[PDB]
C-alpha cells in the first residue's frame, strides 16, 4: 500500500492507534501535527497513544512551547483543547498564564483566549499571576529577613564585593527600603559589586509587576560604561529582569540604549549580556540585534570572542530557519574567525533542537572537540539517555584534557535520573587533583544534582571541606555542593537554618581570610535564602534556563570577574 | 571499560609516587623518651628499635603510645598515624544514614518532649544552655512495655542536624574467652572523644547487666566485669566525656545498674504506652497507608483493644486490606475488618496475653 | 591492549594474598597479612577502593606489599550451608486438610514477590515473616509447606539450637552472618524449625549458662525486630510448644500470623491414605474405612511408616502388590512400636 500505489488505507477507515504507530514512515514530522478531527474522547486517547509514539521522536506534542511555529493555530488549539468549558478550565488555564514569566503565550494565547471580552487581560500580563503565586509563595515560604541581613549589616561591607547583592535580589522583593541601600551604596561603584544590588533594584518591583523599567535602565546611559562592571550592569539589569518585555517598549528601548553605547560597550565584556534581554522572551523575534552587534566584530582579538561571540551569537534567538547561521557564518566567517568557526556550528547545532542532526554533526569531531561536548549535550534531548554508549565513547576514545570537558554534558541528558549515574562517575573525578576536573566535576553535578538531597550528599560534604588545597575550587566545590541540599526551600517551613549557620560559622574560622570565606557564607544563602522561586526544574514544562548554560561555560577557565558575571544568578 | 582504562593508566605517575613511602612498613607503637632527639619504639615484629625522627616532622609532635611509620632502613620515624584501634568490630558498630521521621510518632507528647530537650536541643542551641548554665543532663533511659522499643531512637536518627551518631547493639559486648570485652568497651570511648559530641547507644542492657553476686560458680564474674568496666570507664572525669549518652533496654533489672545510673544518668521514662484518646493517633498515622473510608471511626476501634501498643493495631491496619484481598475488596469497609478484628486480638490472646508487664513482676 | 601488558609486571610473578585492616583519606591503606605486618599502600588502579571497606582480602605484590586486584573468595564455612536446592518434586497438592489452615500462609508466602501488582498498589506491606507449630510431634507437615516454598525464589534452612550453643558464643554472631547472607541473596526464606534455646535440658560439649543461652536468643530478637534492617531474608518459625518461648518474642514478630496444627479428622486421614497409596499398589480388599476408623490421633508420616513396613515385609516374597492380610500383620509391627513403651 505505502510502496507506490493508492494512499489512506485503513488506518484512516478503521480507528486503530497501535497501526497508527505503523501507519507513518519516515518523513519530516514539523508537517505531522495534523489530523483528522475526531470527537474529543477519540482526541484524548489519539492525543495519548500519539504523545508515546511522539517521545523518542525528537519533536514532542509538547512543540508548541519551543515552536516557532507561532503561527495562530497552536493558540487557537491550546486555548480550544479546554473550550468551551470555562470553570474546570481552571488547570491548564489559570496555572498557565500564572506560571508564565515571558508575554509571548499569554500574548498569542490572549488573542487566542476568547473567554469574556477584554477583562481576561486581568489574569493575564502575569501582574496579579506573579502577584497571587507570588503570596502563595509566602504561603509556603519563607526566608528570614531581619536576623540574618541586619546581623550582617553590623560586619558592614564584606570584601568579596562579589556575591553579597543577589541576595536583596531575590530576597526583597519588593521593599523600598533596601533598595536604596542598594542603589545609594553601589553609586561607590566598586567593582562589580553593584550587580546583584542593581539586579534586586528591577527584581524587587518586577516580582508581580511590571516593574522599575523606568528607571531600571536610566543608570545605564546614566553611568562611555567603559566596561560592564560600571554601565554594563544596569545595562544588563533592564534586559534580564524583563522576563516578557517587549510589551513592546522595552524591546526598541534596549536596542537603542546599546546603540547608544557601541565603541565604549565594546563587542566584549558587555554584548555576552544584552542577547540575554531578547531572546529569552523572543525567539521569533523581528528585531535583528545581532546585525548591529556583529558590525563590532571587527576588533579581531581571538580570545575574550570565545565567550564573548559564543553566548553572544547563540544569545539573539533560537531561529529555526537554517538561514541565520548561514548569514551570520558567511557574514561573520568571511573566510573564518579559524576559532569562532567552532561556536558558529555550535549555534547552528543550537537552532535546531535534537533533530538527531546532532549526531551526524560530530564528525568533524575537531581537534578543538568543543564540537562533540556540547554537540552531545544539547544534540540530543530524549527521555531515555541512550546517549551512554558515546558519551563514554568519546571520554574513552577522546584526546587529552578533552575529558575535562566531558562532565559538562552532565546537564541536559541528566534530568532524569541523575543519583545513581552522576555522583558515581564525577565521585572519582571528585578527589582527583586536577581543579579543573574538580570544578567542572562539581558543576558537572552542579544544578541538575541539586534538584534533591540524600544522606550521602550531606555526610559525602565532610572531608570536602577538610583538605589543605588552596585556592576558589575548594569552596566552589564544598560550598556549591552546599546549595545541593535544598533550593528556594524554607526555612520557616521548612529545614532549619541554625545547620546551616554553624556549619557556614565553623568552615569559616580558617584561614582566617582569605576573603573567599566571607564569600562562601553568602554563597551557599543565594540559592539558600534566596527562595521566592521554586524550581522546579527549572523548569516542568521542558523550557531551559538561559543564563545557567551561557554563564557556565565561561568560568569553565574561571579567572577575574567572569564568576560574578555569572553570580548574577 | 573505559573508566578501567584511565583507571589503569594512572599507574605510570603511580610508580614515580611508589619509590617513596612504600618502604613505609610497619606500624609501631613507642615507649619512653630518654632525650629529646632518640625515642625507644616497639614494633609488632617483636623487635624494639631505639632512634631518631625524620627532620619533616616536628619532634613535639609525638606523644607516648602514638603510633608512626618507619624507613626499614634508616628505622627513622617517618609519619605518624592517627588510627589506631580498633577492627571490624568499630566498623559494625558505626550507622550511617536517617529513617523515620518524627511524623511516625503515635501520639507520646509528654514523653518525646522531654526527651527531645535531654539530647537535640543541647546540640541544637549549645550557646543556650552555657549561657544560662546549670548544666545539661548526662542522659536518660528507656524501657517498659514493647510499643514503642527502640524506634524511638530511629526519630533521632532522623532528626540528627548534622554528625551522625552511633549505634550498639548489647549482646556483643559478652564473648567467650573473657578479656575480648575489656578492650572493646575501652575503645570506643576514646574514639568517641575524637567524635567530638557523637552520640552512643547501647540497646538491651540487662544482658550484660546482671547482677550482682551468686554462691558458685561464676557465672556472673565474666559479666560483672563488662558491667563495672562499664560503669567505671563511664565515671571517669576526663571529659567525660561530652558525648552524652543513651541507653535502652526491657525490664528495669538489675538493682546494680539501676544504683549506679542515678549519680551519672537521669531522666528515667516509663510508657505511655498509648493512652485512650492517644491510641487514634497510631490509626490516624496508618491511615495513609491503602484507603479509609469516610464512614469508618478509629475511637470506637480503639477502645476494643487496650493495651495493644502499636504493633497489634499496625496488624489491625494491615489484616483489613489482607482479608480484603483474598474477599478482592479494593477498600475495607469498618464492619468487615472488624469482624476479623476481634478475632485477630482474641485469638492471638488466647495462647498468651504478652505480659510484659508481668515480665519484669 | 597495552595496559594488560604493563600492569601485570608490576604485580608478577609472585605475590601474596593479604588482609585489609583499615583505609587512611591519605589513599594510604593499612594491610595485614601473615603474620602481624603492616604497611602504606596507594594504587588508583583496579579500585572498587569504596566497595572493598575494611576487613576484606586483598592481594600483596612482593615490591613492595601493593595491593594489584581486589579478591572476595566464597566458599566461606556459612555459605556453603544454604545451597543446594532443593527444588523438590514434592508439591503443596501432595497435602490435605489443612486447606483452611494453608490458605493464609501460601498467601502470605506468595503475597509478596509473586503477585506483586495486588500487594504493591494495597499498600499493606507485612513483611515480618510467618510463625508456625504445632502438636504433638509435627512441624515437618508445617515443612511440607516448605517444599512448596522451595519451588520459588530463594529458601535457606537453619534448625536447632545446637549450632550456637554447642560451644562459647560470640552468641549470635552466626546468626548475625545469615541476616546478611541473605540480604546479599535476597529475596530469599529463612526457615527455623524447632527452637529449643528455651527449652533444652544438657547443654552440648562445655558451655555455660542458661542465662547466657537467652541473651543469646535475645539478640536474636533485636536482630529480627528489628533495627534497622528492612531487608528480607524472610523468616519463619517453628516449634512443638509455643509455651516454652517468651511472649517477648511475638511483638517483633510474628505479630501479623500464626497458624496451629490441628489433629486430622476422619475425612483427612482418607485423603491422607489416598495420597500415599496413589502410587502404591495394594489389593482389592484393602478398604480405607476400616483402616481410618481403628487409628487414633495419626499424622501422615505414621500412615506412610506402615505402608512403607508393609512393601518391606512384601520384598520378602518379592511381591509389588501388597496384600490386606500383609497389611494388617505390618500395620500391628507400629502399632505395637508405639504401644509397647
Ligand atoms: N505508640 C507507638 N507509636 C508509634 N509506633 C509504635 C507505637 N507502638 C508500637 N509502634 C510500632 O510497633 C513496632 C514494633 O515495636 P518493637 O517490637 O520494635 O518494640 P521493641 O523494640 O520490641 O520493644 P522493646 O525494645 O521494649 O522490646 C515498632 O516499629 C513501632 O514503630
Ligand atoms: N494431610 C496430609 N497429606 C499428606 N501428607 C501429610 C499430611 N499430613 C502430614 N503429612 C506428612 O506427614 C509427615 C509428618 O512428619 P512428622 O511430624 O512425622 O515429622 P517429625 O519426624 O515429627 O519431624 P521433627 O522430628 O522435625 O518434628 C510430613 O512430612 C507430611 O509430609
Amino acid at each position: 500500500c505505502k510502496d507506490v500505489v493508492v494512499q489512506k488505507q485503513m488506518a484512516f477507515m478503521l480507528g486503530r492507534h497501535g497501526v497508527f504507530l505503523e501507519l507513518s514512515e519516515d518523513v519530516e514530522e514539523y508537517e505531522d501535527l495534523t489530523e483528522i478531527m475526531s470527537n474529543v474522547q477519540l482526541n484524548s486517547n489519539f492525543l495519548a497513544l500519539a504523545r508515546e509514539l511522539d517521545i523518542m521522536e525528537p519533536k514532542v506534542p509538547d512543540d508548541i512551547y519551543k515552536t516557532h511555529l507561532e503561527n495562530n493555530r497552536f493558540g487557537g488549539s491550546g486555548s480550544q483543547v479546554d473550550s468551551a468549558r470555562m470553570n474546570l478550565a481552571s488547570s491548564f488555564v489559570n496555572g498557565f498564564v500564572n506560571a508564565a514569566f515571558g508575554q509571548d503565550k499569554l500574548l498569542t494565547d490572549d488573542g487566542n483566549k476568547w473567554l469574556y471580552k477584554n477583562k481576561d487581560h486581568g489574569m493575564l500580563s502575569a501582574a496579579a499571576s506573579l502577584g497571587m503565586i507570588l503570596l502563595w509563595d509566602v504561603d509556603g515560604g519563607l526566608t528570614q529577613i531581619d536576623k540574618y541581613l541586619y546581623s550582617s549589616e553590623d560586619y558592614i561591607k564584606s570584601g568579596a564585593l562579589l556575591a553579597c547583592g543577589i541576595v536583596n535580589s531575590g530576597v526583597r522583593n519588593e521593599c523600598d527600603p533596601a533598595l536604596a541601600l542598594l542603589s545609594d551604596y553601589v553609586l561607590h561603584n566598586s567593582n562589580t559589586m553593584r550587580l546583584g544590588s542593581i539586579f534586586g533594584l528591577g527584581l524587587a518591583y518586577a516580582g508581580s509587576n511590571r516593574e522599575d523599567v523606568l528607571t531600571l535602565l536610566l543608570p545605564v546611559m546614566g553611568d562611555s560604561k567603559s566596561s560592564m562592571e560600571v554601565a554594563g550592569v544596569t545595562a544588563l539589569a533592564c534586559g534580564m529582569i524583563a522576563v516578557g518585555s517587549c510589551n513592546g517598549d522595552v524591546t526598541s528601548t534596549i536596542l537603542q540604549t546599546i546603540m547608544e553605547k557601541s565603541e565604549t560597550e565594546l563587542k566584549d565584556t558587555y554584548a555576552r549580556w544584552l542577547p540575554l534581554g531578547l531572546g529569552l522572551n523572543h525567539l521569533g523575534k523581528g528585531e535583528a540585534i545581532e546585525a548591529i552587534l556583529a558590525a563590532l566584530e571587527v576588533v579581531s582579538e581571538p580570545f575574550r570572542s570565545f565567550a564573548n561571540t559564543l553566548v553572544d551569537v547563540c544569545a539573539y534567538a533560537g531561529s529555526g530557519n537554517v538561514l541565520k547561521v548561514q548569514q551570520l557564518l558567511h557574514i561573520c566567517s568571511e573566510h573564518f574567525d579559524s576559532k569562532e568557526k567552532e561556536e558558529d556550528k555550535d549555534k547552528k547545532e543550537k537552532k535546531d533542537k535534537d533533530k538527531k542532526e546532532a549526531p551526524a554533526d560530530m564528525g568533524a569531531h575537531q581537534g578543538v572537540a568543543v564540537l562533540g561536548i556540547a554537540l552531545i549535550a544539547m544534540g540530543e534531548e530524549i527521555g531515555a539517555e541512550m546517549a551512554l554508549r558515546t558519551f563514554g565513547h568519546l571520554l574513552r576514545y577522546g584526546e587529552p584534557t578533552l575529558r575535562r570537558a566531558v562532565p559538562l554534558a552532565l546537564a541536559l541528558i541528566s534530568v532524569s535520573n541523575p543519583r545513581l549515574n552522576i555522583l558515581d562517575t564525577l565521585s572519582k573525578f571528585s578527589h582527583d587533583a586536577d581543579p579543573e576536573v574538580s570544578y567542572n566535576s562539581i558543576f558537572a553535578m552542579g544544578m541538575v544534582g541539586s534538584g534533591t538531597n540524600n544522606a550521602r550528599l550531606a555526610a559525602m560534604l565532610r572531608q570536602l571541606a577538610q583538605y589543605h588545597a588552596k585556592d576558589p575550587n575548594n569552596l566552589f566545590m564544598v560550598r556549591l555542593a552546599q546549595g545541593l541540599t535544598h533550593l528556594g526551600k524554607g526555612t520557616l517551613t521548612l529545614c532549619p537554618y541554625h545547620s546551616d549557620r554553624q556549619l557556614m560559622s565553623q568552615v569559616a574560622v580558617a584561614g582566617l581570610l582569605t576573603v573567599l570565606v566571607s564569600f562562601l557564607d553568602v554563597r551557599n544563602i543565594i540559592l539558600g535564602k534566596s527562595h521566592y522561586v521554586l524550581y522546579g526544574l527549572v523548569a516542568a514544562m521542558q523550557p531551559r534556563m538561559l543564563v545557567t548554560f551561557d554563564e557556565e561555560l565561561r568560568p569553565l577557565p574561571v579567572s577575574v570577574r567572569v564568576g560574578q558575571a555569572v553570580d548574577v544568578v | 571499560a573505559p573508566p578501567a582504562l584511565w583507571d589503569l593508566a594512572a599507574d605510570k605517575q603511580t610508580l614515580q609516587s611508589e619509590q617513596p613511602l612504600q618502604v613505609a612498613r610497619c606500624t609501631k607503637i613507642i615507649n619512653a623518651d630518654s632525650e629529646d632527639p632518640k625515642y625507644i619504639i616497639n614494633v609488632k615484629q617483636f623487635a624494639k628499635f631505639v632512634v631518631d625522627l625524620s627532620d619533616q616532622v616536628a619532634p613535639t609532635d609525638i606523644e607516648e603510645g602514638m603510633r608512626v611509620g618507619v624507613d626499614r632502613n634508616k628505622y627513622q620515624i617517618h609519619i605518624p598515624l592517627p588510627p589506631k584501634i580498633d577492627p571490624t568490630v568499630t566498623m559494625m558498630q558505626v550507622e550511617e544514614k536517617p529513617d523515620v521521621t518524627y511524623s511516625d510518632v503515635g501520639g507520646c507528647k509528654e514523653q518525646i518532649e522531654k526527651l527531645r530537650e535531654v539530647v537535640e536541643t543541647p546540640l541544637l542551641h549549645p550557646e543556650r544552655f552555657v549561657n544560662l548554665g546549670i548544666e545539661p543532663p548526662k542522659g536518660v533511659l528507656l524501657f517498659g512495655p514493647p510499643g514503642t522499643g527502640k524506634t524511638l531512637c530511629a526519630r533521632a536518627v532522623a532528626n540528627r542536624t548534622d554528625a551522625c551518631f552511633i549505634r550498639v547493639i548489647g549482646s556483643e559486648l559478652v564473648q567467650k574467652y573473657v578479656g575480648e570485652g575489656a578492650r572493646m568497651v575501652r575503645e570506643l570511648f576514646e574514639m568517641a572523644r575524637t567524635k567530638k559530641a557523637c552520640l552512643i547507644f547501647f540497646d538491651e542492657i540487662d544482658a550484660i547487666g546482671g547482677a550482682r553476686f551468686d554462691d558458685g560458680a561464676g557465672g556472673d564474674n565474666e559479666v560483672q566485669r563488662t558491667m563495672l568496666e562499664l560503669i567505671n570507664q563511664l565515671d571517669g572525669f576526663d571529659p567525660r566525656g561530652n558525648i552524652k549518652v543513651l541507653m535502652a533496654t526491657n525490664r528495669p533489672d538489675t538493682l546494680d545498674p539501676a544504683l549506679m545510673r542515678p549519680g551519672r544518668l537521669d531522666r528515667k521514662i516509663e510508657f505511655s504506652l498509648p493512652d485512650l484518646e492517644g491510641r487514634t493517633h497510631i490509626f490516624k498515622i496508618h491511615a495513609r497507608s491503602m484507603s479509609v473510608e469516610r464512614d469508618i471511626r478509629f475511637e470506637l476501634l480503639a477502645r476494643l483493644c487496650p493495651n495493644s501498643t502499636g504493633a497489634e493495631i499496625r496488624s489491625v491496619c494491615t489484616e483489613a486490606g489482607m482479608f480484603a484481598i483474598r474477599a478482592r475488596r479494593k477498600i475495607a469497609t469498618e464492619k468487615d475488618f472488624l469482624e476479623a478484628v476481634n478475632k485477630v486480638i482474641k485469638s492471638y490472646a488466647k495462647f498468651s496475653a504478652t505480659p510484659r508487664y508481668m515480665t519484669y513482676n | 591492549e597495552e595496559e594488560r601488558s604493563k600492569v601485570d609486571d608490576l604485580r608478577g610473578t609472585p605475590m601474596s594474598v593479604g588482609t585489609l585492616e583499615e583505609i587512611i583519606d591519605d589513599n594510604h591503606a593499612i594491610v595485614s597479612t601473615s603474620v602481624g605486618s603492616e604497611h602504606y599502600v596507594s594504587i588508583l588502579s583496579f579500585v572498587d577502593k569504596d566497595l572493598l571497606e575494611p576487613g576484606c582480602s586483598v592481594l600483596l605484590n612482593h615490591k613492595v606489599h601493593a595491593v594489584i586486584g581486589v579478591l572476595m573468595d566464597d566458599t566461606d564455612p556459612l555459605v556453603t550451608v544454604m545451597k543446594v536446592e532443593k527444588a523438590p518434586q514434592e508439591t503443596y497438592a501432595d497435602i490435605g486438610g489443612l486447606d483452611n489452615q494453608i490458605q493464609e500462609i501460601k498467601e502470605s508466602v506468595e503475597l509478596p514477590l509473586t503477585h506483586p501488582e495486588y500487594y504493591e498498589e494495597m499498600g499493606i506491606k507485612p513483611p515480618k515473616g510467618v510463625i508456625l507449630y504445632g502438636p504433638p510431634g509435627t512441624g515437618k507437615t508445617l515443612l511440607a509447606k516448605a517444599v512448596a516454598n522451595q519451588t520459588s525464589a530463594t529458601f535457606l534452612r537453619v534448625v536447632g539450637s545446637e549450632l550456637i550453643q554447642k560451644y562459647l558464643g560470640d552468641g549470635p554472631k552466626l546468626v548475625r552472618e545469615l541476616f546478611r547472607v541473605a540480604e546479599e541473596h535476597a529475596p530469599s526464606i529463612v526457615f527455623i524449625d524447632e527452637i529449643d534455646a528455651i527449652g533444652t535440658k544438657r547443654y552440648d560439649s562445655n558451655s555455660g549458662g542458661e542465662r547466657e543461652i537467652q541473651r543469646t536468643m535475645l539478640e536474636l530478637l533485636n536482630q529480627l525486630d528489628g533495627f534497622d534492617s528492612r531487608g528480607d531474608v524472610k523468616v519463619i518459625m517453628a516449634t512443638n510448644r509455643i509455651e516454652t518461648l517468651d511472649p517477648a518474642l511475638i511483638r517483633p514478630g510474628r505479630i501479623d500470623r500464626k497458624i496451629e496444627f490441628p489433629l486430622p479428622d476422619e475425612k483427612t486421614k482418607k485423603r491422607i491414605f489416598q495420597i500415599h497409596t496413589s502410587r502404591m499398589t495394594l489389593a482389592d480388599d484393602v478398604t480405607l474405612d476400616d483402616l481410618i476408623m481403628a487409628k487414633d490421633d495419626l499424622s501422615g508420616a505414621d500412615i506412610k511408616a506402615i505402608c512403607t513396613e508393609a512393601g518391606l515385609m512384601a520384598l520378602r516374597e518379592r511381591r509389588m502388590k501388597v496384600t490386606n492380610e500383609d497389611f494388617k500383620k505390618s500395620k500391628e509391627n507400629v502399632l505395637y512400636k508405639k504401644q509397647e513403651g
